[PDB]
RNA sequence: AAUCCGGUUAAUAUUCCGGAACCAGAAGGUGGAAUCAACACGGCAACGUAAAUGAAGUUGGAGACGUCGGCGGGAGCCCUGGGAAGAGUUCUCUUUUCUUUUUAACAAACCACACCCUGAAAUCGGUUUAUCCGGAGCUAGGGUAUGGUGUUUGGAA
């Protein structure tokens, strides 16, 4: 272990203060992931700007739409469910 | 001049696929489909040689002492001294030879029969008589 | 030795391409040389297709008819794979809307 | 219970995995059941459905993912597409 | 087995992507020029164009005129359809001599245009004769 | 810049009416080169054996203009 | 869109001279191919071929793109082992010190990361400097494509 707990920030070195480099280790570290392809299944969704995730896998080669820093969001997910059953109701 | 047909040699039941004429010209040996091999003498037109023992080719050897044929059955090849000729040619003809590999009834006097992993479809024979050329077209690299 | 620029262009942009020979006089001289041509691409998937020289737009022009496309459909346009989808795709939703013609018609 | 009788068919019966062992055995009539994954491409899943109705065989829509379906299979490869010629022990083809 | 002499098919690729064949004999078991799964095809290359009953008899002959194509094609290149095609004056005419000597194939691609004119004159196999638009 | 390995077709680009020179090279390796002249391009042939040369120097026609080595 | 070399002037040159090319456009002509089965065949395929009609309309592609970081290939320079020509040094030592030893545009032939085919893979394997890839078909065997600032000649001694 190279790093006890800085992580991805450690490039950041001493700058911008322990809180305000925290936040954005956990959404860097969310951002540079890689991501199950809903389509393919393989592992291999990576970010290419901030809401485009677009998958790399040979004759998937999905663009989607998503969030800034992870492909699902909470409140895409709730938003997709409520339309879902209101969908089924209606 | 070469008018109208005055010979005609019948016997084969099938498609004559190839027919040589041997270097001294008194003996022509054809064969096709039906895998019989008729040797023809052109002065009188009989077919002497009637043992059969499908033809793709065949063709006579360039050296007159040593008359060696070589016919090609689907992918072997046989090396045929038919026993017509005089019998020092038939030794005359073995010290020539005597991937594909090599072995080895009515006048069956068979001398060497050559395996291809495609079946032969043209014979060629090199002047001094010591290359045999065997070409196949479903192959590729090994067609030749 | 050392080289100038046989242009009147300083600065080395993209046009101002250059390249090293000696002649057969034994000189060191620079060569202007054109930029690079680029393979057409599929029109579906991207991919660079296949068959085709990699040559400026006009120089396109000079070739013969053959050389700048593949004898097939869409070929030329389209990539193997992306022509093959086209075709499956193309008969399985005419069976569908035949079949679901066929279902609403009774 | 899919899954457990999917698990048994393979340990008695005959099975070929991926898509083209698969689209083999429609071709050849041999295939009697066709596993196909949730996440098989559309184009994938309704050209094996249209061999499988030219072959009169049976479709299950596997509701899981292609990792899914091999975890279910135990294998540790992912399967999009599955062709169960024979069920062997298990009543998979009734059911 | 729904490869099977008398079935429409459809060629996905090679120079005649996306035309409509009839399997003409299927050899899925193989053979030592082609090891694998093959089947002799015969299809149409130049479809016959569209017929309007304001036509002239001499332009009706004219656009009805189709060209056809022998091939042997891998199963995989293959697209099996559920049409069938009745194959009638065209079960022995293909073997693999037919192919080693063109002018078999020659004939056989002659046989096959003159059933495939008289079965479009017929007014069978609409299907098989249009153009599928991809 | 073209570069010629067929005698005959050598012989009749000379009888072509674009032709206008031919040029004679002797190397010091002992090769015969013939150039020839013409109106896009230049034909060039090269020749291993000196007899040969000479029958295809005397087998082009008189009205063509032949130079020796320049 | 398409030009290189050598040379020439007291002063101009990718412009002049000698040689050797190229592009764009125009017209008919020779030769070849297709055609009364009007609009060529081959290969399972990726695709190939000296040709191989295609209006309107639609569509795709090239032009056409940041930045940094190593890794691989090429060309020129650099370095270097012999050969040959001169020249430097030599009281002594140095089979040596130095200079020279060059080959353009253009034409021609040849030259394996993506893809295709066979095949079905867990004792999981392939593989990179950098861990990516595979039942959505790996390894492996055989192919196809891209083909220069590479090679062999022509230019061209």
């Amino acid at each position: 272990k190279r790093t006890k707990k800085v992580g991805v920030t450690g490039k950041y070195g001493v700058r911008y203060g322990a809180s305000l480099r925290r936040d954005v280790r956990k959404i860097e570290v969310q951002q540079h992931s890689r991501y199950q392809c809903p389509f393919c299944g393989r592992n291999t969704v990576k970010r290419t700007a901030a809401g485009i995730w677009c998958c790399n896998g040979k004759g998937c080669k999905k663009v989607l739409a998503g969030g800034a820093w992870t492909v699902t969001t909470a409140a895409a997910t709730s938003a997709r469910s409520t339309i879902r059953r209101l969908r089924e109701m209606v | 001049f070469p008018t109208r047909c005055t010979n005609v040699f019948i016997g084969h039941k099938g498609r004559v696929r190839c027919l040589s004429v041997h270097v001294s010209g008194n003996w022509l040996a054809s064969g096709g489909d039906d895998g019989v091999l008729r040797i023809w003498e052109v002065m009188t037109g009989r077919c002497v040689w009637k043992c059969s023992l499908i033809i793709q080719s065949l063709a006579w050897g360039p050296l007159s002492d040593s008359p060696v044929l070589a016919v090609a059955v689907d992918e072997t090849v046989y090396f045929i001294t038919p026993p017509i000729f005089s019998d020092e040619q038939i030794e005359a003809s073995k010290e020539l030879f005597t991937s594909a590999i090599w072995r080895r009834l009515h006048g069956g006097i068979v001398h060497a029969t050559v395996s291809t992993p495609s079946s032969i479809k043209s014979l060629s024979w090199h002047r001094r008589g010591d290359y045999l050329a065997t070409s196949s077209p479903t192959s590729s690299s090994q067609a030749v | 030795q050392r080289v100038t620029y046989r242009r009147r262009l300083a600065y080395n942009t993209r046009s101002n391409r250059t390249r090293i020979i000696k002649t057969p006089g034994n000189n060191i001289r620079y060569l202007h040389i054109k930029k690079l041509g680029t393979i057409p691409r599929c029109g579906d998937t991207g991919v660079p297709l296949q068959g085709i020289p990699a040559l400026r737009p006009r120089e396109f022009a000079r070739l013969s008819h053959n050389k700048k496309t593949v004898q097939r459909a869409y070929g030329g346009c389209l990539s193997a794979n992306a022509v093959k989808d086209r075709i499956v795709r193309a008969f399985l939703i005419e069976e569908q809307k035949i079949v679901k013609q066929k279902l609403k018609q009774l | 219970t899919i899954n457990s009788k999917l698990a048994l068919t393979m340990k008695s019966g005959k099975y070929v995995l991926g898509y083209k062992s698969t689209l083999k055995t429609l071709r050849s009539g041999k295939a009697k059941l066709i596993l196909i994954a949730a996440n098989a491409p559309p184009l994938r899943k309704s050209e094996l459905e249209y061999y499988a109705m030219l072959s009169r065989c049976s479709v299950h829509h596997y509701s899981g993912n292609n990792i899914d379906l091999g975890t279910a299979c135990g294998k540790l490869f992912r399967v999009g597409v599955l062709a169960v010629i024979d069920a062997g022990d298990s009543d998979i083809l009734a059911a | 087995k729904i490869l099977k002499p008398g079935k429409v098919a459809l060629i996905t690729r090679g120079r005649f992507a996306g035309k409509k064949v009839v399997i003409l004999q299927a050899i899925d078991q193989g053979s030592k020029s082609h090891p694998f799964g093959h089947a002799v095809v015969a299809g149409v290359e130049r479809y016959p164009l569209k017929v309007t009953k304001s036509m002239g008899a001499k332009r009706i002959a004219r656009r009805s005129r189709v060209k056809p194509f022998i091939k042997v094609v891998n199963y995989n290149h293959l697209m099996p359809t559920r049409y069938a095609l009745e194959l009638d004056n065209l079960k022995g005419l293909i073997t693999a001599d037919t192919f080693k000597e063109p002018t078999q194939r020659s004939a056989a691609r002659k046989t096959v245009k003159k059933t495939f004119e008289e079965k479009y004159q017929s007014g069978k196999s609409a299907w098989f004769f249009t153009p599928l638009r991809f | 810049p073209r570069q010629i390995s067929d005698i005959k077709q050598f012989l009749e680009i000379a009888r072509r009416k674009d032709a206008t020179s031919a040029r004679i090279k002797k190397n010091t390796n002992k090769d015969v080169k013939f150039k020839l002249r013409c109106s896009k391009y230049l034909y060039t042939l090269v020749v291993a054996d000196a007899k040969k040369a000479e029958k295809l120097r005397q087998s082009l026609p008189p009205d063509l203009t032949v130079t020796e080595v320049g």
